């Protein structure tokens, strides 16, 4: 506690409202680097900043990846090169953001979790799975295989921990199930696992839905919808 | 295509 | 190869790509490069430039507004540490916003407007309106003598574009309407002169309506779009007159 | 509320 932490979180909050996620991420990275635990709010400000920063690049990457595929069919060298290069440019930005977060997760956030801070360990492991997943979206060959494995390990470990020490309605445990299911469908290409996981997690939540507070009831159903929407979409051919 | 978190 | 790809067609192609990726910084840099080759810009190319820089500066206007507004509820609560922080961050955004504005304005003065031949009225008007827009954007964030100077600079550009468009362009042309639209807004928001704002918007709308009879079905969609905005503004500006 | 200047997207 030797530089002013509250100011940094306050800058993060400002930047968020100004939709300036690069600034936001840089503030929360600084907060993280002070090496103390993050509050629930602070966790989310980090999560949100980097999700938006990498998301802008995922969105770009997809638009360009798709242009590259109709373009290559027309066979223009100059244009095929140009598009390939620009896609690469975006890739390198995306990956650099991904390491940035992953490094914070490995070397600060996860590291400094005590054995019984199960909620935090799960949040951060899910996040680690997410960001390796985002690398997998744009990787190919041996590189892809490696980050896919890294994603699985993080999503899997978060699953074990969340199964035992968190209840099935908890937003984080649902969010994990949601993203892990999506990992299965989109990266592993394993629809039956995707669905089983989403279904299981949905059903387990419904069981406990009886005695949910009215506060947490809004939080859980929001995510449970998305599980269902996906399942509906996946079970349709 | 599928959907992930809303944050 | 790796995006050190520099010839003119390539650059415009990068601009198009960047635009679809919503990477306006990249887009602006490409079109700046195209401009610096010192040849005229096609209609498409003009718009790519216009669009890139409009989006780049528009992100900073939008940020600047959210923070300026936070600075005003914040100063009422009297916290030094927060008042300073906000002030500093607003400044940071300002300097970015102004830098972009000079970048464009420099291209306009030293390439685009300069290389207009006397009878390229359409281009000279586009570019002068643009020049008025960007000096206007500076005025939004300026104060004191600095503000007065850029407000004058905006008026000169918007005014010259007006003369040229009045004589050599028809009243339904999207560019002449867009100019009227933005020049009217300049009057209302920067000069704080509602009666001129309205007159100009109204005059330009009425003049367009007169010629609306014999508009192609192609240009009919282009002009009405802008004419709506003229009207919307007018309605808004005259729904809080002396009450 | 404000007035609207020339649009784009």
């Amino acid at each position: 506690g030797l530089v002013d932490r509250e100011q940094l979180v306050q800058k993060a909050r400002l930047a968020e409202q100004a939709e300036r996620y690069d600034d936001m991420a840089a503030a929360m990275k600084n907060v993280t680097e002070l090496n103390e635990p993050l509050s629930n709010e602070e966790r989310n400000l980090l999560s949100v900043a980097y999700k938006n920063v990498v998301g802008a690049r995922r969105s770009s990457w997809r638009v360009i990846s798709s242009i590259e595929q109709k373009t290559s069919a027309d066979g223009n060298e100059k244009k095929i090169e140009m598009v390939r290069a620009y896609r690469e440019k975006i890739e390198k930005e995306l990956e650099a953001v991904c390491q940035d977060v992953l490094s914070l997760l490995d070397n600060y956030l996860i590291k400094n979790c005590s054995e019984t801070q199960y909620e935090s360990k799960v949040f951060y492991l899910k996040m680690k799975g997410d960001y390796y997943r985002y690398l997998a979206e744009v990787a190919t060959g041996e590189k892809r295989a490696t980050v896919v494995e890294s994603s699985e390990k993080a999503y899997s470990e978060a699953h074990e921990i969340s199964k035992e020490h968190m209840q099935p309605t908890h937003p984080i445990r649902l969010g994990l199930a949601l993203n892990y299911s999506v990992f299965y469908y989109e990266i592993q290409n394993a629809p039956e696992q995707a669905c089983h996981l989403a279904k299981t997690a949905f059903d387990d939540a419904i069981a406990e839905l009886d005695t949910l507070n009215e506060d947490s009831y809004k939080d859980s159903t929001l995510i449970m919808q998305l599980l269902r929407d996906n399942l509906t979409l996946w079970t349709s051919d | 295509r599928a959907v992930s978190e809303l944050d």
